[PDB]
């Protein structure tokens, strides 16, 4: 949803953009409106191609563009920007300091933050489960292809 | 008011599986909202 995708200042931003596509203030982009912009960037098409960056977008198929549609596309683009780099996250979740490894006292501020609780020698449990190469922290490699601490 | 009073007795619910099966894989989900986070919204029961 674009709640979810997109903030209240985003949604302002895009706005802004818009109105600076739409200088009639109609409340629709045409392909003179979308050349205009283009030439003022460099870019110097010709109506055969602006028409299909419109059609690529336009859902009505009004051969306009409006803000809803504008904002769809948009959504999209902070979307499918991220794909499954989600473990990434996660792993800095569990490592705090910074760097490619996980460490136990590490694990333990993570679980510490979280509702179950360790008894300081379970933590040693699942961390040499993860840990492959028995250094005793868990590195990135370690971490995405199997799950455990 | 009888006719009224019948009415209202066959519209009663009881338990019903299918709907008890739904809301089990519902709570399993873990939704949130988009303002903030909701903390497993605790909706309208559909079972009686
Ligand atoms: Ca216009
Ligand atoms: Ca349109
Ligand atoms: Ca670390
Ligand atoms: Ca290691």
């Amino acid at each position: 949803h674009m709640a979810d995708q997109l903030t209240e200042e985003q949604i302002a931003e895009f706005k802004e953009a818009f109105s600076l596509f739409d200088k009639d203030g109609d409340g629709t982009i045409t392909t003179k409106e979308l050349g205009t912009v283009m030439r003022s960037l460099g870019q110097n098409p010709t109506e055969a191609e602006l028409q299909d960056m419109i059609n690529e977008v336009d859902a009505d198929g009004n051969g306009t563009i409006d803000f809803p549609e504008f904002l769809t596309m948009m959504a999209r683009k902070m979307k499918d920007t991220d794909s499954e780099e989600e473990i990434r996250e996660a792993f800095r979740v569990f490592d705090k300091d910074g760097n490619g490894y996980i460490s136990a006292a590490e694990l333990r501020h993570v679980m510490t933050n979280l509702g179950e609780k360790l008894t300081d020698e379970e933590v040693d449990e699942m961390i040499r489960e993860a840990d492959i190469d028995g250094d005793g922290q868990v590195n990135y490699e370690e971490f995405v292809q199997m799950m455990t601490a | 008011f009888f006719q009224s009073i019948q009415a209202l007795m066959q519209t009663c619910s009881v338990l019903d599986l299918n709907a008890f099966e739904r809301q089990n894989k519902a709570e399993g989900l873990g939704m949130v909202n988009e303002d903030g986070t909701v903390i497993n919204r605790q909706n309208g029961e559909k079972v009686m």
